């Protein structure tokens, strides 16, 4: 996939005491025409794991499509084993490295959430098959833009709760809509904990305008 | 659309009499952003084998898997673990198997050789490798080589005892240059990482460094 | 960016979205694109900010002599042959178009559409990267005889369909109603702004 | 990188410097470019590291494998055109590899020019590398076939020693060898910066 | 670099980065990029380092003799209009990207003016590789008319962001306060970050060096 | 660039060639042969790009050797010719063509003898006389001012010689030595080299 | 690139009361070394030095303008010129030629005239300049002139100290560098005196 | 091109314009873009006359004998499915948007989207060229709770803004309806088709 | 290529340089002059781009003869190597520039002997021995090996011809021929061409 049509802007992703929460818009952008207004860019892929995704769509729902398989095969065994977010995360990491080993690259970067054995997990997979882990994550134009403020909190203040790390997410929702042009503002927030995987949407942002008076 | 990005980072390996030394800083970047402050870029292989890698990340990761596969199938049909000549003679035949469309990776081995001496080998991206007494690899390597040509090789002196190097000299020499790497080179930041190789086995040590 | 002016029975409604764009970053996302040339005109600016903002201070600097040397306000025609020159003159340089409208004793309010050095005189008129995607809209809801406040309103809703489909667009809508009366600012925040189809 | 080697009354000197680099930067000064196939061949490496090192190893086991095979040790002749034929399937895709192949079997000494284009030529003297123009002007000028070994010895640490004085990409140490009819013995190595101090003087 | 400025209740703060970097390497680890227009006016520069400094001390230069003609202080917009007029008509080739900040008898005015020769007007900017940084720590936090002490930790935090976020940032933080009373130029205002204490060190003696041929000139 | 020139008599066939072995700007080889014996009565010359000729020329004569081994005669030249051509015109439109130029000479036992001219593109001509590289541009049309069919091998090797003392006063490049051979029917004869 | 054509190294050290500049001395084009004796340390003063380094022929271009400039402003202002206001004269100098530029990086070393403070500085091709308190690097080793500077100076340091930390500074750093050495010439710059040597290096 | 679907309580309405073209000329003026692929599920094609041809040959082939295999109508989303399956796997050759519409027992009238190998459902969609001109229109006039006839309504005069606008739009309007009982189609020649703002 | 070659000894200066004109594969002329008489005791070496060498050459040497005519003197071989720098500089990046290679060999009353180097981009460099074009790579490490500074016009002339011979057998052009003049205190001596 060298020409992406359809694509989602900044997905994000935070760990907190006892979870991981995951943000991502529900546009579907067609180059800079704002297409499909209503689609979905987070799935659950198990209990334990979850995913957001950017870029092109179409390589996403492929994505979905064979992990969402997967998932279920392991399922049918019914042998107490099933994948752990770390794995899925090195599962993903092997298929885009291989794709673009190919010169067929899938066109995502990609962040995984879990939690699993009291332990909460944040990956992320770009297209070159470039990965690694971290306490906060931003793809695409939030890494300029939502990653610093992630960041500036988390240096004084590492171990976020459920509320707190709820409500920066939605701070940075906030700042990617007045300052991203690909984005809007509808927005989905992913929550995985020891209960599962939980989905909330659609969400706004309170926007102001005070600045346009000035 | 480009099969690589540069992810920046620095490796350094000196050998010593009964020890070698593998340090990197432990930033991993694209552009002109970070991805993470904590990416160490030293593996362990065996007990007395540590390989330093840096360049484009994906490859990094996939080839420390593969190296990873490899000596556990060299274990399997020769009953031993590879020696640390051996796993440079390999990884030269592996990068060089992608001559056409290479892993773009700067590797360094450290570790000990059978008399338990220090070695170091260096390699290029295409396998070319030869064994050295010191080695500075990646994004910083031209700013630090000089000075270890220096301090360790004592180039340039005169009227200087040619001392063997001491395991404690050699850690404090190595803190600097990257001290000195961070202020000049982006790419060189966050932490430093030092893994110290001997016969009792792989210590490990992390000293800060710059943030910006 | 999205413009947009509308000719009714004693003047003219202008309008346009205030989102300045660098590729996918907001430079500015409450940017001003009407600038007044005159008392009574007006012009709506799209395509390069440098460009537009250089031609508009030539054009205005040019009108205020031409109407202190007459003795009397300038007529909306010769602004926009004015603008018309300079854009003809300058076609391979700039990549501005300067949409004008205003008022004068002599025609009353029209609104003309002045792109690459050609002068049009239009009932109606949308510019920018968004005005593509409401064509549709104004051709079917454009009613002749309508008043100020239709002319409005007329506006307001149009330019907000564009903000929501062009990434280009967005922020706040900018209005303004020249009369023989005189210049009537207004501004639709974001949260003021027509709602419509959304998910 | 500068090369040499040439046929004498006493066997083949072969002689080389020791700089890799990449583009301006001297990524190193202690390479080795001789590689010793058996006891009687010696290989020269110039061009792309990695092309050489790898196809003169490859080189080596398929000598190797033909004495254990045929228990009789491949000539001269037969292992340069063993190297020719293999370099020769991958032409057209940027291989870079200058190698001279020399040793001493049942013909006398021999020495050999091979290429990645795949050119194969039998010489009595040759010289490879980017300092090869700079080493051929002093080795023609002062060769003869009576040389005496020391005299020939100095030919050669006097030719290479001027190429890396010239030559940008030449330089560190010179390594030199003597075939002879028992085999290759290593002559030297000498750092060329204390050979050119003490020819100025 | 990280640039940014904001207009508060009494005036204006501008803010910068320290670092000036060749391509990736840190050449200046203290390079000054807050720059004197007028007593008080000051603008902050990014882009191509050697045109910010000409263009610069062109308008300083221009912007000096109209205030000796007119006897008068100077205007922001006046230094807006030379700068924005002079990069239209060298057509982006100047690669210059401003901060212009002051204040004159109108009041606080802060402009953003790019290379091409646009311009805005606005109460907080940001330019430079860490401008997307700085702007999330100002559209997260800015309020207008705030005070002189609340404007100055934000711009601080501002600049912070980039000098932490942007590998084209770093070095210390400086600032410009600028009010119709005073001007304070607060070159380092933060040192967020600094070199390593370093465990050893190394020594040359006397003849460490070998020297070929000396000659001493006496003055 | 090298140099090959073939004159045919009456009863016989007169082919040279310079032995200036190059790379770049440096002669590496001085006495480099360019001739291939295919068999006791054909001659092969071929020069072109580096590596080429060498593998191109072996594997005709090895292709050559094998016919002779299998039916206990020889391939006569024109046979041996047609051969050639057949090969080079296979590869010209495969992955790997061979960039060379050449010459075949030989005597048959019932035609007599034989000069034959190939281009890269393996067009094959019968001449009574012909000439490949830079040279021929200088030396063709000397053959053509003094060649007659019924040419003597001394005034041959005398017309020879004038094509390759043009080539000394013309020519850019330094070619000082040639290779002379002649092929009859008592087989292939190596004459004394001409150098200059 | 148009800066490695001749190669080339310039570097400045400020001390206690005085300053160092040293440079290489190879000239060659290309691969090719073809003297080993080529300037590019300029006096422009008592106690006042220039270094080039770059494209050969604008080094050689640049330094007789400069000169030329230097000359008419010493016999009409009547006074030696200071380092700083050398600094801007060069950066007119090299700005002047925004679109089509001279390919050098110069380096300036020396003491004020008066006060005998250290200066020293560094400007790239369009005339950006860079003072700095302890060093100035330029040339196609830059980066390992930076490494070498960076962990060997230190504030406050005598001429003899200043010596051996510039010169081993240079030799080491020069020693990395394909198209740079050939011999290293020092200047050190006191109050009252100038000392002059050429160190022993590498002539490959 | 301009093609249209609308989902409504018990079915779907699916319409397109005739034009055919090749960068100025009009090739096929009444072209059907309206392909069946069974009985109650169509295709709207906009893009590459030939890969679109291709296409919609290849699905209605594998629904056909899906559809004897599993002795019943196939889904709607089977159908879009099969579409989108073969529309991602050659992505990279095939320039066609086989948009997806139809009725089924299970579900009702939907209406699928699957340019480029995604697959959307929504309550209308609009592709094609000139369908970048209506989408200002769309939003704001469609409504939830439509019946047949104002969908059938909605589709006419949505197409038309677009045939006006667009060059590569035009001729007359096909349009057909889909439910339980059958499938209507229905043709607008020229001279019927709605009109509005034209000067 | 064209081939030129300076020897400085300590009072006296030694230029040879190639007779052959060339068009493509053909030498036209073979016995064409590269040196400029610019003064009574100053030489001009030039090889380059066709057109370009005689008409910088020519507009040097009458430059340097109009100096001569308007102040009763010869300008120096310093003096001129400078101007010929300044003049080749300023064509640098203009529209006209001028593609050559140059040798300015010399003698002053006061300085003595004078050798100087210069590139087509204009920079001047004094030394002890040069040479220009092709042949330079393997004759200057001939240079390297046997120059001394006190060397004897007798040997430096043996010196030319070691550099000469390795032309002859190694180089792949054909330079048969070799201007030789020497210049001192008594002016500029033409030597016997050194041919092969
Ligand atoms: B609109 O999108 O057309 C808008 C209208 C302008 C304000 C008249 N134009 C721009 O968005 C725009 C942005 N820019 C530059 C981009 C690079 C940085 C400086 C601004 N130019 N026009
Ligand atoms: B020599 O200069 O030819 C030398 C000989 C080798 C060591 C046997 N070669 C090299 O120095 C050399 C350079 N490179 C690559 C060139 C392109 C950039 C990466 C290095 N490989 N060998
Ligand atoms: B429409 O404009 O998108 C239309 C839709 C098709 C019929 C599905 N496409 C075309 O107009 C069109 C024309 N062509 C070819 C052009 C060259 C001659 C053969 C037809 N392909 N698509």
């Amino acid at each position: 996939t060298q020409n992406p049509m359809v694509t989602g802007t900044s997905v994000l992703g935070v760990k907190f005491e006892g979870g991981v929460v995951i943000a991502a818009d529900m546009l579907g952008s067609y180059g800079s025409l704002a297409r499909f207004r209503n689609i979905s860019r987070i799935m659950r892929v198990n209990d334990s794991t979850m995913l957001g995704a950017s870029g092109d769509y179409a390589d996403f729902q492929y994505l979905k499509q064979v992990l969402g398989q997967m998932v279920i095969d392991e399922e049918l065994l019914g042998d107490g084993h099933s994948y752990s977010p770390r794995a899925i995360h090195s599962w993903l990491t092997r298929a885009m490295y291989s794709r673009r080993s190919k010169m067929n690259p899938l066109w995502n970067t990609m962040v995984i959430g879990g939690y699993a054995d009291g332990e909460s997990f944040l990956g992320y997979v770009d297209m070159l098959g470039v990965a690694y882990e971290a306490p906060s994550l931003a793809t695409g134009y939030g890494a300029y833009l939502a990653q610093p403020l992630l960041r500036e909190v988390l240096e004084k203040q590492p171990v976020l709760s459920q509320t707190e790390a709820r409500e920066l997410v939605e701070r940075c929702m906030r700042v990617l809509y007045y300052r991203d042009a690909r984005s809007y503002n509808r927005f989905q927030i992913a929550t995985v904990t020891e209960k599962g995987v939980e989905i909330e949407g659609p969400l706004s942002a309170e926007t102001n305008w005070e600045i346009a008076h000035m | 659309f480009s099969p690589y990005a540069f992810n920046g980072g620095t490796v350094l390996a000196i050998a010593g009499e009964d020890f070698s030394i593998v340090a990197s800083d432990t930033r991993l970047s694209e552009g002109f952003s970070i991805h993470t402050r904590d990416s160490p870029k030293c593996y362990k292989l065996t007990d007395k084998t540590v390989i330093g890698c840096s360049g484009f990340h994906g490859d990094c990761l996939t080839l420390t898997k593969i190296i990873e596969a490899r000596l556990k199938m060299y274990k399997h049909s020769n009953n031993k673990t590879m020696t640390t000549g051996a796993i440079a003679a390999m990884l030269s035949t592996i990068l060089y198997s992608r001559r056409f469309f290479p892993y773009y990776v700067y590797n360094i081995i450290g570790g000990l050789d059978e008399e338990g001496k220090g070695a170091v080998y260096s390699f290029d991206p295409v396998g070319s490798y030869q064994r050295d007494s010191f080695k500075a690899g990646g994004s910083a390597s031209a700013m630090l080589q000089p000075l270890l040509d220096n301090q360790v090789g004592f180039k340039n002196m005169q009227n200087v005892e040619h001392v063997p190097l001491s395991l404690d000299r050699a850690m404090r020499l190595v803190k600097d240059v990257f001290i000195s790497a961070a202020e000049r080179d982006v790419y060189t930041g966050d932490a430093l990482r030092i893994c110290i190789v001997t016969k009792e086995g792989i210590r490990e040590e992390t000293v800060p460094l710059r943030k910006d | 960016t999205t413009i947009m002016a509308v000719e009714f029975d004693g003047g003219v409604v202008v309008g346009s979205d205030s989102r300045v764009s660098a590729g996918e970053a907001v430079v500015n996302r409450a940017f001003n694109k009407l600038s007044p040339l005159h008392q009574h005109i007006y012009c709506a600016l799209s395509g390069s900010a440098a460009d537009a903002q250089a031609m508009a201070d030539m054009a205005a600097y040019q009108l205020e002599l031409h109407g202190l040397e007459l003795e009397e306000p300038p007529l909306v025609l010769a602004a926009a042959n004015v603008v018309r020159n300079i854009s003809y003159k300058y076609r391979e340089d700039l990549s501005a178009h300067l949409m004008i409208a205003g008022w004068d004793r002599r025609d009353g309010g029209q609104v003309y559409g002045t792109m690459g050095g050609m002068l049009t005189r239009q009932p109606f008129a949308i510019g920018g990267s968004g005005s593509t995607y409401i064509y549709g809209y104004v051709d079917a809801a454009y009613k002749p005889g309508m008043s100020p406040e239709e002319c409005r309103s007329f506006t307001t809703n149009a330019i907000a369909l564009a903000m929501n489909r062009d990434g280009s667009s967005g922020g706040v809508i900018h209005l303004v109603t020249i009369t023989a009366a005189g210049v009537d600012y207004q501004v639709i925040l974001g949260n003021e702004l027509p709602k419509f189809y959304d998910e | 990188t500068t090369t040499l080697a040439f046929k004498f009354q006493h066997g083949v000197i072969v002689a080389v410097d020791s700089r890799a680099t990449a583009g301006n930067y001297i990524s190193s000064s202690r390479v080795n470019k001789v590689i010793e196939i058996n006891p009687s061949l010696l290989g020269t490496m110039s061009g792309c590291a990695a092309d050489c090192q790898y196809w003169e190893r490859l080189l080596a086991k398929e000598c190797r494998l033909y004495y254990l095979r045929n228990g009789e040790r491949i000539s001269v002749s037969a292992a340069s055109k063993l190297l020719s034929n293999m370099v020769y399937q991958y032409r057209g895709m940027d291989l870079s590899m200058g190698s001279m192949i020399c040793g001493w079997d049942k013909k006398g000494p021999g020495l050999y020019y091979v290429d990645q284009n795949g050119t194969r030529l039998s010489g009595n003297m040759f010289s490879t590398g980017s300092g090869s123009t700079y080493a051929y002007g002093v080795m023609d000028s002062g060769y003869q076939p009576s040389l005496s070994p020391e005299e020939a010895y100095e030919l050669g640490r006097r030719a290479i020693t001027y190429a890396t004085h010239r030559d940008s990409y030449s330089g560190g140490i010179i390594n030199m060898y003597h075939m002879k009819e028992d085999g290759w013995v290593k002559v030297e190595s000498t750092d060329v910066n204390e050979l050119l101090h003490q020819y100025q003087e | 670099t990280t640039i940014a400025g904001l207009v508060f209740r009494d005036g204006v703060i501008l803010g910068a980065d320290t670092r000036a970097t060749n391509d990736s390497v840190v050449m200046d680890k203290n390079c000054e990029k807050i720059h004197f227009i007028a007593p008080k006016i000051y603008c902050c520069g990014a882009g191509v380092a050697a045109d910010a400094e000409m263009t610069t001390r062109m308008a300083a230069s221009n912007m000096e003799l109209h205030s000796l003609s007119t006897g008068r202080e100077p205007r922001v917009t006046t230094v807006t209009r030379l700068l924005r007029q002079t990069l239209f008509r060298y057509r982006g080739h100047v690669g210059a990207s401003l901060l212009v900040g002051g204040v004159d008898f109108s009041g606080p005015q802060l402009y953003s003016v790019h290379p091409h020769g646009s311009y805005s007007r606005l109460p907080f900017t940001a330019l430079g590789s860490g401008q997307d940084a700085a702007l999330a720590v100002l559209e997260d936090r800015f309020q207008p008319n705030m005070t002189l002490e609340a404007a100055q930790e934000l711009l601080v935090e501002a600049i912070t962001a980039g000098i932490l976020g942007d590998l084209g940032s770093g070095g210390s933080v400086d600032a410009c306060v600028i009010t119709g009373t005073g001007a304070k130029l607060l070159r380092t205002l933060s040192s967020p970050t600094k070199p390593t204490e370093r465990p050893s060190q190394y020594y040359f003696a006397p003849g460490t060096t070998a020297v070929q041929s000396q000659t001493v000139k006496p003055l | 660039m090298e140099y090959l020139i073939g004159i045919q008599g009456p009863d016989y066939v007169l082919v040279a060639s310079d032995q200036v072995a190059a790379s770049s700007i440096v002669q590496m080889k001085d006495d480099h042969d360019k001739m291939f014996k295919m068999s006791e009565k054909i001659l092969l010359l071929c020069v072109g790009e580096a590596g080429d000729t060498v593998q191109f020329a072996e594997y005709i004569q090895k292709n050559v050797q094998l016919y002779k081994m299998r039916n206990g005669y020889e391939l006569s030249p024109t046979a041996a010719a047609n051969f050639t051509r057949r090969n080079l015109a296979d590869c010209l439109r495969s992955r790997t063509p061979y960039h060379v130029n050449l010459l075949l000479a030989g005597y048959d036992e019932h035609e007599g003898p034989a000069l034959y001219y190939m281009d890269y593109l393996a067009a094959l001509a019968k001449a009574p006389f012909a000439a490949h590289g830079y040279g021929a541009f200088l030396t063709l049309s000397i053959l053509d001012r003094y060649y007659t069919p019924t040419i003597s091998r001394e005034r041959a090797v005398e017309l020879l010689r004038k094509c390759l003392e043009e080539l000394q006063k013309r020519f850019i490049l330094n070619l000082p030595t040639f290779s002379v051979r002649i092929i009859d029917k008592n087989g292939i004869h190596d004459l004394d080299n001409i150098s200059f | 690139s148009i800066m490695s054509y001749n190669g080339g190294a310039v570097m400045a050290m400020k001390g206690k009361n005085c300053v160092a500049i040293a440079a290489d001395r190879r000239f060659g084009i290309q691969a090719q070394m073809v003297t080993t004796d080529f300037q590019k340390i300029f006096p422009m003063g008592d106690r006042l030095y220039i270094g080039l380094a770059g494209l050969a022929t604008d080094v050689q271009t640049v330094a007789q303008r400069l000169k030329f400039r230097l000359n008419l402003y010493e016999l009409k202002e009547g006074r030696q010129i200071k380092p700083y206001t050398l600094m801007s004269m060069v950066a007119n100098l090299l700005y002047e030629k925004r679109f089509g530029p001279y390919y050098t990086e110069p380096v300036i070393a020396g003491l004020d005239p008066k006060t005998f403070k250290p200066f020293i500085c560094s400007l790239d091709l369009i005339g950006c300049p860079m003072v700095t308190d302890d060093f100035v690097v330029s040339g196609t080793c830059s980066e390992q002139m930076y490494g070498m500077c960076e962990s060997l100076w230190e504030p406050n340091m005598d001429p003899e100290h200043l010596f051996e930390t510039i010169s081993q500074a240079m030799l080491n750093a020069v020693d990395r560098d394909a198209v740079s050495g050939m011999g290293v010439i020092v200047h050190i710059i006191e109050k009252d005196k100038i000392t002059t040597r050429t160190l022993k290096a590498r002539m490959d």
